């Protein structure tokens, strides 16, 4: 009662709890004492301050809801940094990548601010209301400007005033840990997008060819393996997650009747979520691999463009040479020995693509064994609900 | 950002199509002419995603509507949903066609009106400096709906190459062959270009229509009143991932993505199980979601034409189950613990298989936030039984002498009908390999 009768003072308000009822009890016990009860009343004592320090408790739960919306932030908080609503970032990421391609520099910040309030315009008309993108804001590492770029780009819930006192340095701190991670999901997420549309862009306009319409169609098949078993992981994790999490926090602020047992109930939220993500001191065994599916996504994407822009390329001098067979008419060995040559070089690319695709399902068989093995060692915890899962998604 | 153009084509698309948009302003809470509730913008989080940006708050729809027949425009002006649609889009009043009923008008017609037809159709293009793709809301039946519809398929393939093409076509009823006959030659021509000259389509069966119809709706005579009712629901069910505020495969590029194997394989199976009214009065006791997926892998929302005994030997490889509403998501994950024990989804033995389920809240309204719906996106390799059906009918066509004197004085000298047919067999015979 003591500690929170202190934080209703520094509040903006001097008010004694809810009335001035308070002091009418405090004069009227003090006379009582004075001609009655002198022997203490250690068991009628503890009553009525247990009367008091329900509503003292709140009230101080009342004095947010008019000017502060301390929990309305728990909840907005759950939109950008664990990422709820999936249009705010969305609409972000799809703008934000024309920018993360290229290294970073010391001009990084000050168009990404206005890439951010723009993206916040066009997926709101009702969002201007409330106090929430004055509180949130970008937060960038101190890295050398000799990186991809990708990794530096995070946002951070801003806090001023009484939106601090439940917000300290320890919350925020962990909060960029369980961003990284979920932004890197995120990240796999939108460029297995761009090679997917990679997929039906390409073999639409190479249609004319009969040696490469077998060569995309069972390497569609290598390809659609590393994307169904990836979806089924990656949704299925970060979600549930969610789910155990959402209800267990947003639940109970109402139904317990304190400030300090919410702060209770968020210290131990907080560092749930993220041991069930990425972070604990035995949880070496789960960003090893993920790290490992990390890169090899990666392996497996720039390898193909690699190809296919070899298999692309190439049929484009072909069209354009027949337009020359009957301009020839209307206005002959060499012309043969340069077709000659491309069907070589048609002949060159195929199994240069199918020894950088042989050799690339045998990295991805590799990690589908050892993804198994790593997650199964843990010391006793809610890992029998994880080992659970994996087995679930690639046999069914 | 995600704006999509929807291409409403045909005697029947733009049937489909017109009560799909009169579905759009029940949920979002907007009438079609004003903005009366205040439901739009605290319930609904994201309205211009399929609507174009708003310039008054009037939420225009992304719309273009073409037809030889004026008949089914001239029942659109009298009803009040016709003023949020605009006279300047696409036609203004009096707009008219062909005579007309022929595969090659429509085929002949698109090269003629070449200039006016890639003109106003593309000013909506560029309102959005992210376009997500076209959608093809046309139809197989008759020859006005396939007739130009297989022109678009190619000229907007090279033209638009980095967009995403998928179209919610429906396929045509073979009951009798007594008013229409030309029913074989101009479904095959549209089915070719549906698989190289597209990329994904959403098959809707007409003879699985009136199973459904006379199921639990109970009618006596079928009429074309009762083809919207179907339809329209399981569109903007299709959306609801996009329209509505979700997370993963929020967007039209999210959920094709994972479930298409490869090209030419992509015709899904679709489900949608709650149609009845009366069922309102007992899901006040918390009908769970445990029983709403038990009933989408057996065999009775479906709407595909197919053998009952040719499923042992075929495979499940992508499954999709939608939750919508009130889903109570501390037991969604329970409905899909109990997928495994059934195995009702036969699985391919080369790969692995995935049933995805996912979720978004309904509109603000009491039939929508009370009522438990599941929409189903399958794929399964029993398709090519509608592919046998189709080119059974198509050869022994050919032997009787039907539709080739009558079918090449215009705008065809060589014979394109084993063309046809090579191409489809090519998707019937990899359709069997893919699971070896």
């Amino acid at each position: 009662i003591g500690k929170s009768i202190n934080f209703l003072h520094q509040v903006c308000h001097d008010q004694t709890p809810a009335s001035k009822a308070m002091a009418v009890g405090k004069s009227a016990e003090s006379p009582k004492d004075a001609a009655e009860l002198f022997t203490d009343l250690e068991n009628a004592f503890q009553t009525k301050i247990d009367a008091a320090y329900f509503d003292t408790s709140k009230y101080l739960l009342d004095v947010l809801n008019k000017n502060y919306n301390l929990l309305e932030h728990m909840q907005a908080m759950r939109r950008y940094l664990l990422l709820g609503q999936g249009d705010f970032i969305r609409h972000l990421m799809d703008l934000l990548k024309p920018e993360l391609v290229r290294p970073a520099t010391t001009l990084y910040q000050h168009n990404l601010t206005g890439i951010l309030e723009t993206a916040v315009r066009a997926t709101n008309a009702q969002f201007d209301n409330p106090e929430i993108l004055k509180r949130l804001d970008v937060r960038l590492l101190e890295v050398s400007p000799g990186d991809t770029g990708w990794d530096v780009f995070s946002l951070d819930y801003h806090v001023d005033g009484p939106i601090a006192t439940v917000f300290t340095r320890e919350c925020m701190s962990h909060y960029l840990r369980v961003f990284n991670f979920l932004w890197r999901a995120k990240r796999m997420e939108y460029i297995l997008t761009d090679i997917w549309k990679g997929h039906m862009c390409n073999a639409k306009l190479l249609k004319g060819m009969p040696e490469l319409s077998g060569v995309l169609h069972q390497c569609h098949i290598l390809a659609s393996e590393m994307v169904h078993f990836i979806h089924q992981m990656q949704y299925y994790i970060t979600f549930e997650v969610l789910e155990c999490s959402w209800d267990e926090l947003w639940n109970k602020v109402l139904k317990a009747q304190d400030l300090d047992h919410i702060i209770a109930a968020h210290d131990v939220f907080l560092d749930t979520i993220i041991s069930r993500c990425l972070l604990d001191s035995e949880s070496r065994a789960l960003l090893n691999q993920l790290r490992a599916v990390f890169d090899q996504i990666i392996e497996f994407q720039n390898a193909q463009d690699a190809l296919y822009r070899a298999a692309l390329e190439e049929l484009q001098q072909r069209l354009q040479f027949e337009e020359r067979k009957k301009e020839r008419e209307s206005e002959t060995a060499a012309e043969e020995d340069v077709e000659n040559k491309r069907i070589q070089e048609f002949q060159e690319s195929i199994p240069k693509m199918r020894s950088q695709l042989r050799i690339l399902t045998h990295f991805y068989q590799g990690i589908v064994q050892q993804f198994l093995v790593l997650l199964t060692t843990s010391t006793d915890e809610s890992l029998r609900f994880l080992s659970f899962r994996l087995d679930f998604n690639e046999h069914y | 950002p995600r704006e999509i153009i929807t291409l409403q084509l045909g005697q029947c698309g733009n049937q489909i199509g017109f009560e799909f948009w009169k579905q759009l302003c029940a949920e979002h809470g907007i009438s079609p002419e004003g903005i009366v509730e205040e439901f739009a913008t605290e319930g609904t989080d994201r309205k211009d995603v399929f609507f174009y940006q708003a310039d008054d708050e009037h939420y225009i729809p992304r719309a273009v509507l073409l037809d030889l027949e004026p008949r089914v425009i001239h029942s659109i002006l009298n009803s009040p949903y016709a003023n949020l649609y605009n006279p300047e889009n696409i036609y203004l009043s009096e707009h008219g066609g062909g005579a007309g009923n022929n595969w090659a008008s429509g085929f002949s017609q698109g090269e003629k009106i070449h200039e006016d037809i890639f003109d106003i159709i593309d000013r909506e293009a560029d309102g959005s400096d992210s376009l997500e793709g076209f959608v093809l809301c046309h139809s197989i039946a008759g020859g006005t709906g396939s007739g130009l519809g297989s022109y678009l398929l190619e000229r907007l393939n090279d033209r638009y190459p980095k967009k995403l093409v998928q179209t919610y076509s429906v396929f045509p009823n073979q009951d009798e062959m007594s008013h229409v006959v030309v029913q074989p030659y101009n479904s095959l021509l549209t089915l070719k270009r549906l698989t190289q000259n597209a990329d994904c389509v959403v098959v809707l069966d007409n003879t699985a229509l009136n199973r459904i119809a006379t199921d639990r709706l109970h009618i006596q005579n079928p009429s074309f009143s009762q083809i919207n009712q179907l339809v329209s629901t399981i569109m903007s069910a299709s959306t609801t991932t996009l329209r509505y505020p979700g997370y993963m495969n929020n967007d039209l590029i999210g959920l094709i993505a994972s479930l298409i194997p490869t090209p030419r394989l992509h015709f899904l199976m679709t489900g949608y199980t709650p149609l009845t009214t009366d069922q309102s009065v007992a899901s006040v006791r918390k009908t769970t979601v445990l029983d709403v997926m038990r009933r989408l892998l057996q065999p009775k929302n479906v709407m595909v034409s197919t053998g009952r005994d040719r499923q042992t030997n075929h495979c499940y490889i992508a499954i999709l189950n939608i939750i919508q509403g009130e889903v109570d998501p501390t037991q969604v994950h329970k409905s899909l613990q109990r997928i495994r024990e059934r195995k009702l989804a036969n699985f391919i033995p080369w790969g692995p298989a995935s049933i995805q389920v996912a979720l978004s809240r309904k509109s603000p309204y009491l039939p929508s936030a009370h009522r438990v719906s599941g929409l189903m996106m399958a794929n399964h390799t029993n398709i090519s039984s509608l592919f046998e059906r189709t080119c059974r009918q198509y050869d022994k066509l050919r032997k009787r002498e039907a539709f080739l004197e009558q079918f090449r004085k215009e705008d065809i000298f060589k014979d394109n009908f084993d063309e046809l047919d090579n191409s489809r067999e090519i998707v019937q015979q990899l359709i069997d390999e893919y699971h070896a």
